[PDB]
């Protein structure tokens, strides 16, 4: 769609133009009994646009659009490193996260984190929602949903209750082994960025000085004690690809 | 000798070498290059001229009538630079030419001037830049960048030994023009050469021979030496050149006169070259077995027969010549070949040759460029005639000529922009040395071969790709007749033009939104070269050895200041003192030696003309009379350095400071730094934020002030005088009568800019820094900028520092701030935003703006004026109305219902909806302006009438003024001549100007002069009352919008951002981090006075990254601060101005033989308390790049101050008051707010809008997108062993949609369970692989 | 269009349980071809399947 | 020379579109009236059966938030015959409590009557309103005032307390979800007065860059090229004889707008009828009076006694003035404007002029005191 409620055509409806007024004029010349000079002539040229529709630059040269840029045939969409396999099938974006830049925490003990209590408002929704009807607070869903909107006094007391022990998966990019996503319980804090302990730094290669980090929720009770179990930064002490502590004092300590 | 805002506050220079060429002009790269663009020319060598006289005369192809050009001109703008960028329009010059049509006449000798009719025709529009080398493009200023392409020619290469197996090396040479098509020449492993075009199909080298008038005859002559055969019937005795037997061994009997001075297997060497050279040996008896295989020069026919005997490149055979002697042929001619030289290419590659004649290469020619296309003469000649040959689609510029040249070792520089014989044979006889080890390649990298191509020439490009459309339309019109009534001004258009002149200015790829955090960042912008681009490289397929430091770049690139990443080695600067040739290759200063003497005298140097030279180093000790010191000095030369003689040095560098860009010459102690730090600070340096105020550097290089005067942020005084006026707004300035122009009022009005938005949203905010009454003068500083402090560059704040670890606060480049800090507002910074509302018009009706919104509260149209839009000076926040507008709903069928509602709810509820303007969600801020422009026809609102009120007051002020002036100086003049004649002094002085306009007096010439003044009086008020009468007209007039368009309201909002953890902080020596805490003030270390420190810093990030300019910046620091709180305790207890000027001068003095020289005695006592007034916070202190301050003048300083000389003191716990075991280092170090605030960056989500074909959430914090959770995080969980959290991920969280829904529906319910299904995307793919005719299906 | 890339005969519905005359409408006329249009009366997703 | 403009809105793009890729267009999710009351839907405790009549129901939403089917038609859509109504009812009722209050209402009343329900005991003239709203809702629509104090037993003050806090309620409660943004439309000729008399201009807004890739097949984009011309052309030719034929609608507004039909421009611009009906059909101009369709300027015509003929336009802009401009106390009736145009010329009937006020919705002379 464009502005003045207009629409302009994609690549694989051109294509597919192409093909049907190609076949279309064959069929009118055949039917009306035409010289063979010219039939020939239109059957070549339909089979080059259904070439050129299969898979588009393949054979003979690519057929561009107004923007001099080729057009994106069937083969196009399925293969590559925008196809759908590498970049719909394989990995994907998700609900339930967020990103933030990351400061260090002193005082904090290995599988803890500090935690935003904005981003923390946002990412457990549901949880607030089912919390606040439960206890009668409100009665119906958009009771809740004003109550959260408003950011009452009481949202924080049950904010409090749900992150109790629920941990929280915290991601730094690029991932080059197991250890850049490792599982932390939340301690609520203010101001916007996330708390880090030091100790930890190493496996995710991270420094502070600009780096962000994301994370992620685990919904069901089996992601949670997976979380809690395999992938608990007190868990990962000692590295997989050798058998030295990774988890060890640098620097200042 | 300081100037008036230099001797306010001076800076202590530490350098030691004096300056001989100061420095220039930082922005003529674009104003030289858009000056030569506009301008008229004489002749056509630059500009519109060179473009228009390219195309004109335009000619039909009758010749009956001709078209042709006479000149151009261009007007001044419709609206100003600061005009143009409210309204939102384009700063542009509208172009007039003068064209003439003349007719010829038929049936008449040559042209006969039938009638010519001349007319000038409207062109278009023409972007204008401004003072400060910008474009401003629909209201937004743009900057142009300069490119480093490859410079045309002819130039040799070879591969390095890759495009074969064999190890051989395969040379080529190509041929490069400005417009055209590319000729290559190469050769192939079997060492034939083969001609290219195009990078299309190989094809035999000598097929362009045969294309011209060549024979094979010819060729051979050219590319051959011969041979000279005698049979003097005994065996063909045989001529001899000696040196011809180099690298052989004799095959026979060589002899003379009956002396064999070569025998059979005896190699011939240098001595019997001698003898033969000594003793003239020409006759030479060979037998036929030495010619039997050489090569036929020529062709050779019988005299008997006539026929044919052997063709042309033929070796010979003992047949033949036995053939060849009965047919009476005693003189042969024969080919010379070698391998040490001499080697036969051209001869194979005529046996390879399949063509025989022209017609034949030219049809090979056109079967080459048209595949398949049954060609024929007239098209292959007229092709192979205008491929090269033709001047309006091939040209080789003037700097490809001399290039062409000056590769070729010819002496003349002009020439023709099109090719010959001449050029491509000795093209081909170049590459032919080359191969035959007599010649050497080029380097593509050297700065000689590549050319600077500024903003100029590229919009004269486009203007001539425009114009060439513009001819073609015009001789398809002029083919015709009715030229008794056809005018030039109904043959052109001005679309093709203009069209094209708009598309480079707004959307090019070297067309950019200026950056515009501080004036470092502008002027670093406008002083960038660029390798990409149209007719340049690319991100991925450019190389890696483009990317690499060349020593050539001495003096012309600096090699610190690149962007890492992606474009490392493609993005440069230029130096400090770098210039360009006119034809465009960089070049730079350097001082002339003369007699071992160092003089005065300035030379720019090229890349090709310095190599030849030996440089000496700006380091070099001089005596006093300019001879050296040390019998050796290091000097470059050929591209190295060594040690040279007092006697063989030709130039020197002009400054210490000439190698590096305007951006790392800011940095202080930068020989004491890494250079990846120092490249890091240097591109940290320009993305600082300006801040509430402005705090000079306390340590710097003496740089600033060319900065802040040349980015054009501040108000420079054009004129000297005095200041009449000053106001937080404007400045009036009374010129001196020495520079006042005749019969003018003698004013300056400087209209500051207050607080108006830049490109990145922040503040540019303009502040006075003169005061009533003062005298200035030419190029004074008037009002500060942002980023400014009494005219110079100021990005940062002077913050007390430690360093050592606190508590792991500080671990790993986190950064303990005070709350002091927070507390004086020292990092805060304001951020302002604008917002539009449109009023159009639609087919159901007129959009209406209005304050009567037919279904919101009172409360919400509270701060909604009587026109609908919000009062200036409101706090809103999210959701909050600013404009309030109406759309039509239409009409409907009127059911008894509609009908009902419109009965009892109003009429207007019925027919409109809500489609106001609103604050975005999360956006808060206060109301300081709103803009209203109206389409003419419609009529004015209030606010509208109210701001055109304040404008017209605006103007009326400085009408006011000026003609008060006139007023008075008429007046005073009226009054002198009155009292002349005889009139009482006190009568008139209390008569009123009206009552001096009415008096008599006597009947002489004074009478006549009195009236002549009142005429003149009257006439001056009319003068202003019509200039008055103009700018209400221009005021007040509507405007033209866009069709549909009826009005528009720009509303714009202003917010206050303060520090807090997570935001960004660095210095200048590439050490950044982020603030972790903010901590109470008790609790920072104090020393022994109750001091405590702003910032402390982490020790154990300086050794291992090696940045130890810091350390050195702090101790200084700390030395400047001490001086400052001397003065500050002296000026406290107020004591004489003797022991003030008396410190001052102690001040001053200090340092090893400095460059600055200093005297207070020429300073009156007002000037030395108003210098110790600016320097009681610290004294200043400019320290050069490589000429900077030792430590033992550090030393000198903290002595002076009563410091610690080894800079370092004892600190105290402020949480337990136990002293610090060991001493610590405390300064002062000037650290820099970098645009990465956390705001920006934080964010979170649970659920929203996702895609409509993959039904997956979106990407962004401005969509309320989802992260990413790629192939390396799926590894990552499949290594843990988490399955279920990646099918949460994989299926309920992304793309499965009853998943989804049930989930949400189960999370709210307290049931934390997941009943997955199938992903949509997979679905999605079965579709499109059977839309390939591929059958995939689930089973079973 | 009719017999076009995006027809409704063939494709499905543009909007829910609505034919593209107008006839037909709502969920009670599910599952029914309208005569004068020739488009079901079902959900518009079907237009994500149908080839 | 072509007027340049002298404001704008600056362009919200900011980048430098270094990126030589960019993906395919994919879209996003809207979320309308009935996406909401659906997620509402799914949150609530209801049964298998109560989620099938919430679906049916709110199926049968429109824009407004009206109910646009009566329940036995939602009853029917059920498909099962133990249903009873009574159950569709109390589902519509829980239903009619989502948020926004008072959505999927049957009729004004009902939704009135459903938004009271949630104020708290203790608003002043509650039961007032609530009375009012319930037994006389048209009395308030004729704004009688008298009978209605006739009926309500009332003082004056009261009733005006209940009026003001009736007409404080929403009657389109679900409008407030605005998942729909302001479209528009672009104009294609452009008319401008020049030397007094109007003239006509195409849109610069098209694509004018005439270009062919010859670096490589463009034959049969050569015979477009030139279709666009002739679109560009027939355009250009009928909207300038329309606007030729109607110089007097553009300087004194409607009341002159001339009777003409397509087979006037047919004949002018030598095509057949329907290539005119064609071109005049979803393309607009742009005047100093507004955006017009080219279909605007056909119309029918009635017989003029002096001999000439009337444009249906022309009639209906005489009436709204006469209309307009009637007496307050007692308004006119259709048999008097037949009258009052009746001597200016226009011989129409009676009839028809009820038909014109009817297509400008206009109230009876009745309604109109
Ligand atoms: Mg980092
Ligand atoms: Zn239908």
């Amino acid at each position: 769609p464009l502005d003045g409620g207009r629409f302009a055509t994609s690549d694989l409806n051109d294509l597919y133009r192409r093909v049907i007024n190609r076949n279309n004029r064959l069929k009118r010349l055949l039917d009306l009994a035409a010289p063979d000079i010219i039939v020939r002539n239109e059957k070549r040229m339909l089979q080059e646009a259904v070439d050129a529709l299969l898979d588009n630059g393949r054979r003979g040269r690519a057929i561009t659009g107004s923007n001099k840029r080729p057009l994106k045939s069937l083969a196009d969409m399925i293969k590559g490193k925008q196809g759908r396999f590498r970049q719909n099938l394989l990995g994907k974006r998700v609900d339930y996260s967020g990103r933030s830049v990351i400061t260090v925490g002193p005082y904090l003990r290995l599988h803890q984190c500090g935690l935003p209590k904005k981003m923390a408002l946002e990412l457990f929704k549901p949880f607030i929602y089912g919390k606040l009807e439960l206890r009668g607070l409100a009665t119906t869903i958009k009771a809740a949903k004003k109550m959260v909107e408003r950011e009452e006094a009481v949202v924080w007391d049950i904010l409090d209750e749900v992150i109790r022990e629920h941990p929280v998966l915290l991601n730094r990019a690029p991932t080059l082994h197991r250890l850049g996503i490792q599982a932390f319980e939340p301690v609520l804090i203010e101001g916007k960025a996330i708390q880090l302990h030091p100790l930890v730094c190493a496996a995710y290669n991270a420094d502070f000085d600009g780096d962000q980090m994301a994370v992620h929720v685990p919904l069901t009770l089996e992601a949670q004690l997976e979380a809690r179990a395999l992938m608990m930064s007190t868990n990962n002490i000692l590295s997989p690809a050798n058998g030295e502590p990774i988890i060890v004092p640098s620097q200042d300590v | 000798v300081y100037s008036y805002t230099e001797k306010k506050r001076i800076r202590k220079d530490f350098g030691k070498r004096p300056q001989v060429l100061d420095v220039p002009y930082l922005l003529s790269i674009q104003l030289d290059s858009f000056q030569k663009f506009i301008e008229q020319d004489p002749e056509g060598q630059y500009g519109l001229e060179a473009a228009f006289r390219s195309v004109f005369p335009i000619q039909s192809y009758s010749g009956n009538s001709e078209l042709q050009y006479v000149s151009y001109r261009l007007g001044e703008p419709v609206f100003d630079v600061q005009e143009c960028q409210i309204r939102g329009v384009t700063y542009s010059a509208p172009l007039r030419v003068k064209l003439r049509l003349v007719i010829y006449e038929r049936e008449a000798p040559e042209g006969t001037v039938k009638d010519i009719k001349e007319q000038e025709v409207y062109m278009g529009e023409i972007p204008l830049m401004t003072d400060n080398g910008t474009f401003v493009i629909n209201g937004t200023e743009r900057v142009i960048v300069s490119q480093l392409h490859r410079s045309p020619g002819v130039f040799f290469d070879s591969d390095k030994g890759k495009t074969h197996s064999s190890g051989k090396v395969l040379y080529n040479a190509r041929i490069i023009p400005y417009r055209g098509s590319w000729l290559d020449f190469e050769f192939d492993p079997k060492d034939n050469l083969f001609v290219r075009i195009d990078r299309r199909r190989k094809l035999p080298a000598t097929i362009i021979l045969r294309a011209l008038n060549y024979t094979t005859e010819q060729i051979l002559d050219l590319f051959f030496e011969k041979v000279i055969f005698e049979i003097r019937d005994n065996k063909l005795q045989m001529e001899l050149v000696p040196e011809r037997l180099r690298g052989e061994t004799a095959s026979f009997d060589i002899e003379a006169n009956g002396k064999v001075y070569v025998e059979k297997g005896r190699r011939i060497t240098a001595r019997h070259i001698r003898q033969l050279e000594k003793d003239d040996v020409k006759l030479i008896e060979v037998p036929v077995e030495y010619i039997a295989g050489k090569v036929v020069a020529k062709d050779y026919i019988d005299e008997s027969t006539g026929e044919l005997i052997c063709a042309a490149n033929m070796e010979l055979s003992l047949d033949l010549l036995a053939k060849l002697s009965q047919s009476g042929h005693k003189r042969i001619e024969t080919l010379f070949t070698n391998d040490l030289d001499h080697g036969p290419y051209i001869s194979e590659t005529l046996r390879v040759d399949p063509t025989n004649d022209r017609l034949s290469a030219l049809v090979e020619i056109y079967r080459m460029m048209r595949p398949g296309e049954p060609p024929t003469r007239e098209a292959a000649e007229s092709l192979f005639e205008n491929l090269f040959f033709s001047e309006d689609r091939y040209d080789l510029s003037a700097v490809g000529r001399m290039k062409f040249n000056r590769s070729l070792l010819r002496e003349e520089i002009e020439g023709s922009g099109i090719l010959s014989k001449d050029d491509i044979i000795d093209v081909m006889k170049k590459l032919i040395d080359i191969r035959n080890g007599k010649g050497e390649v080029d380097d593509i990298d050297h700065l000689g071969n590549r050319r600077i191509r500024s903003v100029g020439e590229m919009a004269e490009n486009q203007f001539r790709v425009g114009l060439v459309r513009v001819e073609r339309a015009v001789k398809e019109r002029l083919s015709l007749g009715d030229l008794d009534t056809l005018m030039p001004q109904d043959m052109i258009n001005a679309k093709p033009i203009s069209a094209a002149v708009k598309e480079f200015f707004g959307s090019s790829q070297l067309s950019q939104f200026m950056d515009q955090n501080n004036p470092l960042s502008e002027i670093t912008h406008k002083r960038r070269i660029s390798a990409l681009g149209p007719g340049g490289l690319t991100r991925e397929r450019a190389g890696f050895e483009v990317r690499d430091v060349h020593p050539t770049h001495y003096g012309r690139v600096c090699p610190i200041e690149t962007p890492e990443g992606p474009n490392i080695g493609l993005i440069n600067s230029l130096s400090v003192y770098a210039q360009t040739n006119e034809y465009g290759f960089l070049e730079t200063p350097y001082r002339k030696v003369t007699d071992g003497v160092v003089t005065d005298e300035i030379h720019y140097l090229s890349a090709i003309e310095e190599g030849n030279y030996v440089i000496a180093q700006a380091n070099s000790n001089l005596d006093e009379e300019g001879h050296f010191v040390e019998d050796l000095v290091t000097c470059r030369s050929k591209g190295e350095s060594s040690l040279f003689s007092r006697d063989q040095v030709d130039y020197m560098d002009v400054s210490t400071q000439q190698v590096v860009s305007v951006g790392a010459s800011l940095i202080p102690f930068l020989e004491h730094d890494d250079a990846n730090r120092a490249l890091m600070g240097a591109n940290m340096q320009r993305q600082a934020v300006p801040t509430l105020r402005a705090d000079k550097p306390l340590v710097g290089t003496g740089m600033e002030r060319a900065v802040a005067v040349d980015s054009g942020v501040t108000a420079v005084a054009k004129r000297g005088g005095v200041v009449q006026y000053v106001d937080a707004s404007r400045i009036v300035i009374k010129v001196n009568e020495d520079e006042m122009y005749p019969g003018e009022a003698g004013i300056d009005i400087y209209n500051l800019t207050k607080y108006t938005r830049s490109n990145q949203n922040t503040c540019i905010n303009q502040m006075p820094c003169v005061s009533l009454g003062e005298p200035v003068e030419r190029g004074d500083v008037l009002a500060d900028g942002p980023s400014t402090d009494l005219g110079e560059l100021a990005l940062g704040q002077n913050m007390r520092v430690a360093f050592m670890p606190w508590n792991g606060y500080n671990f790993e480049d986190s950064i303990l701030v005070s709350e002091r800090v927070v507390q004086e507002d020292r990092f805060t910074t304001i951020h302002i935003q604008e917002l539009a509302c449109v009023s159009r018009d639609t087919k159901l009706g007129p959009e209406e703006i209005t304050a009567d919104i037919p279904n919101v509260g009172e409360a919400a149209l509270s701060k909604l004026d009587e026109s609908g839009i919000v009062y200036i000076g409101a706090e809103v926040t999210g959701g909050d109305i600013l404009v309030g507008k109406v759309t039509p709903k239409g009409e409907t069928q009127l059911t008894p219902e509609e009908k009902l509602l419109r009965a009892i709810f109003g009429e207007k509820a019925s027919d409109v909806k809500d489609s106001s303007l609103r604050v975005p969600n999360g956006v808060s801020g206060t109301v300081i302006d709103v803009q209203v422009f109206t389409r003419d026809g419609v009529e004015k609102d209030k606010r509208a009438l109210e701001i055109e009120e304040m404008q017209l007051k605006q103007a009326k002020k400085d009408l006011s003024e000026e003609l008060q002036i006139l007023e008075a100086g008429l007046f005073s003049r009226i009054r002198a001549v009155l009292v002349a004649g005889g009139v009482e002094a006190e009568k008139l002085d209390k008569l009123p100007r009206d009552r001096w306009l009415e008096l008599g007096l006597t009947d002489e010439e004074k009478q006549n002069q009195l009236e002549q003044l009142a005429e003149q009086y009257d006439e001056l008020k009319h003068e202003f009352e019509k200039k008055l009468e103009a700018k209400r007209r221009k005021i007040t007039q509507g405007d033209d919008l866009a069709p549909g368009v009826l009005k528009i309201v720009k509303v714009y909002l202003a917010v206050k951002r303060r520090i807090q953890p997570g935001d960004k902080m660095a210095g200048r020596h590439g050490n950044k981090g982020v603030i972790s805490k903010i901590n109470p003030i008790e609790d920072m270390p104090y020393d022994e006075n109750g001091t405590p420190v702003d910032i402390v810093l982490n020790p154990l990030g300086v050794p291992s990254r090696m940045n130890i300019g810091q350390i050195l910046e702090t101790h200084l620091g700390m030395a400047a601060k001490g001086i400052g709180d001397k003065i500050n305790a002296m000026l406290k207890q107020q004591q004489e101005v003797a022991k003030l000027r008396e410190f001052i001068q102690r001040a001053y003095d200090l340092g090893a033989d400095v460059r600055q020289k200093v005297d207070l005695s020429t300073f009156s006592d007002e000037e030395v308390m108003r210098l110790a007034e600016n320097l009681r916070k610290g004294m200043p202190i400019a320290t050069p790049v490589f000429d900077g301050a030792k430590e033992a003048e550090i030393k000198e300083l903290l002595k002076l101050g009563d410091l610690p000389t080894s800079g370092q003191i004892r600190l105290y716990d402020g949480r337990t008051g136990e002293q610090f075991e060991r001493p610590v280092t405390v300064g002062y170090m000037y650290m820099l707010k970098l645009n990465h605030l956390v705001d920006d960056k934080m964010h979170a989500r649970s659920t929203g809008s996702y895609s409509l074909v993959t039904q997956q959430p979106l990407g962004g914090k401005a969509q309320f997108g989802g992260q990413r959770f790629g192939e390396m995080e799926v590894w990552a969980l499949e290594a843990y062993g988490a399955a279920y959290t990646l099918q949460e991920m994989l299926t309920v969280k992304s793309d499965d949609v009853n998943g989804r829904t049930k989930m949400y529906k189960n999370i709210v319910d307290g049931n934390h369970q997941m009943e997955p299904g199938m992903p949509e995307s997979f679905n999605v793919l079965l579709k499109e692989i059977r839309s390939l005719g591929i059958n995939i299906e689930l089973e079973d | 269009e009719r017999d076009g890339l995006f027809c409704a005969r063939i494709f499905g519905p543009v909007k829910d349980y609505e034919c593209l005359c107008g006839k037909y409408k709502r969920l009670k006329h599910r599952g029914v071809i309208c005569e004068k249009c020739g488009v079901e009366v079902t959900q518009t997703k079907v237009r994500r399947e149908r080839m | 020379w072509d007027t340049i403009y002298t404001a704008g809105t600056p362009s919200g793009t900011s980048g430098d579109y270094i990126d030589d890729e960019l993906p395919v267009y994919q879209g996003e999710t809207t979320q309308t009236l009935q996406d909401y009351l659906m997620w509402q839907v799914e949150l609530t405790p209801f049964s298998d059966t109560d989620r099938a009549i919430a679906t049916s129901i709110v199926d049968a939403v429109d824009e407004t938030g009206y109910l646009t089917v009566p329940l036995e038609d939602i009853l029917e859509s059920i498909g099962d015959e133990e249903i009873d109504i009574d159950e569709v009812e109390a589902v519509l009722k829980r239903i009619q409590r989502f948020d926004p209050v008072g959505v999927a209402a049957k009729d004004l009343r009902d939704c009135l009557l459903i938004q009271l329900s949630q104020f708290d005991k203790t608003t002043p003239w509650l039961e007032e309103a609530r009375l009012i709203i319930s037994d006389h809702l048209d009395l308030l629509a004729n704004h009688d005032f008298r009978t209605l104090m006739r009926v309500t037993r009332l003082k004056e003050d009261v009733l005006k307390e209940a009026v003001n806090l009736i007409q404080s309620l929403d009657p389109r409660p679900g409008q407030s979800i605005q998942t729909g943004e302001p479209e528009y439309v672009i104009p294609d000729v452009l008319v401008r007065k020049h030397n007094g008399h109007w003239t006509v201009e195409l849109n610069s807004d098209s694509i004018p860059r005439l270009q062919i890739n010859q670096h490589y097949n463009l034959q049969d984009a050569k015979w477009l090229i030139k279709s666009l011309e002739s679109r560009n052309d027939t355009l250009l030719r009928v909207s300038r004889c329309i606007v030729e034929q109607q110089q007097a609608f553009f300087e004194q507004g409607e009341e002159y707008m001339k009777p003409m039909v397509l087979a006037d421009i047919a004949q002018a611009v030598e095509m057949h009828e329907s290539t005119i009906s064609r071109v005049t059909t979803q393309k607009y101009l742009h005047s100093p009076r507004g955006i017009f369709e080219l279909k605007y300027f056909f119309s029918s015509h009635v017989n003029t006694e002096g001999g000439g003929e009337a444009s249906s336009t022309a009639i209906r802009a005489l009436v709204k003035k006469l209309i307009a401009a009637e007496n307050p106390a007692k308004p006119l009736s259709d048999s008097k404007l037949t009258s009052l145009l009746s001597e200016q010329g226009i011989m129409v009937a009676r009839r028809t002029v009820a038909k014109y006020r009817e297509s400008l919705s206009i109230p009876p002379s009745n309604q109109r005191k």
